């Protein structure tokens, strides 16, 4: 997260780190059993890493549980980053208290102008490389999609949504990938792909979670 | 995603490490020091 | 040696 500040410890319960031997994707918490994150950061080994404040620090809030299966949506496509989400069922269900928790699955589309929290622990910088210890938040909304398109010229599908500014400045960054976008506590995103981070005129695409509710629930009660 | 690979320097002539991020990787982008200096150490 | 490996290092797109 580029021109951010860092959340207040444990003030996103439903954030999880992805870790393979150091931290390389975010991802939510949605069940007991269950995190939803990009496909893009599919790896075939996944310890799910929840209650983290501090990614470098035993602080003693965290659960560590690794990823019994690994299922990307069917349709991702690597090139153009189209249905970039992937469940992950965890081994073992996690114990919900107030630094560990679900986060509710969109109930329907929010439109434009919708204010939002992304969360993750990527780059802060647009030039050059600061990975944080903290988690890093960052309000900001859902944009127009003609804004998007203009944006990315014939990058953007309906299953795609970009959050953030125009004028740039503040944005995900990498590392922040498979992560939250919040409004209204409902995920509406997962930190996906943009060019560059906090540039002007290429503000962070996203994947639009309401349009996977079906998939995201059929696909937990056949696994 | 935060993917750590090698990448040729020519400027210091060996492989050195690089954050990519999981898509769209070009040439010079490597899984090991090792294959990377094979493929571009020249010689 | 080949054209590829005098370019700078690629993050690509993936956030
Ligand atoms: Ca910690």
């Amino acid at each position: 997260i580029v021109g951010g500040y860092t959340c207040q410890e444990n003030s996103v319960p439903y954030q999880v780190s992805l870790n393979s031997g150091y931290h390389f994707c975010g991802g939510s918490l949605i069940n007991d059993q269950w995190v939803v994150s990009a496909a893009h950061c599919y790896k075939s080994r996944i310890q799910v890493r929840l209650g983290e404040h501090n990614i470098n620090v035993l602080e003693g809030n965290e659960q560590f549980v690794n990823a019994a299966k690994i299922i990307k949506h069917p349709n991702f496509d690597r090139k153009t980053l189209n249905n970039d989400i992937m469940l992950i069922k965890l081994s073992s269900p996690v114990k919900l208290n107030a630094r560990v928790a679900t986060v509710a699955l969109p109930s329907s589309c929010a439109p434009a102008g919708t204010q939002c929290l992304i969360s993750g622990w990527g780059n802060t910088l647009s030039s050059g490389v600061n990975e944080p210890d903290l988690l890093q938040c960052l309000d900001a909304p859902l944009l127009p999609q003609a804004d998007c398109e203009a944006s990315y010229p014939g990058k953007i599908t309906d299953n795609m949504v970009c959050v953030g500014f125009l004028e740039g400045g503040k944005d995900s960054c990498q590392g922040d990938a498979g992560g939250p976008v919040v409004c209204n506590g409902e995920l509406q995103g997962i930190v996906s792909w943009g060019y560059g981070c906090a540039l002007p005129d290429n503000p962070g695409v996203y994947t639009k979670v309401c349009n996977y509710v079906d998939w995201i629930q059929d696909t937990i009660a056949a696994n | 995603a935060r993917i750590i690979r090698y990448f040729y320097n020519a400027k210091a002539g060996l492989c050195q490490t690089f954050v990519y991020g999981g898509c769209r990787a070009k040439r010079n982008n490597f899984k090991s020091a090792e294959d990377c200096m094979r493929t571009c150490g020249g010689a | 040696r080949p054209d590829f490996c005098l370019e700078p290092p690629y993050t690509g797109p993936c956030k």
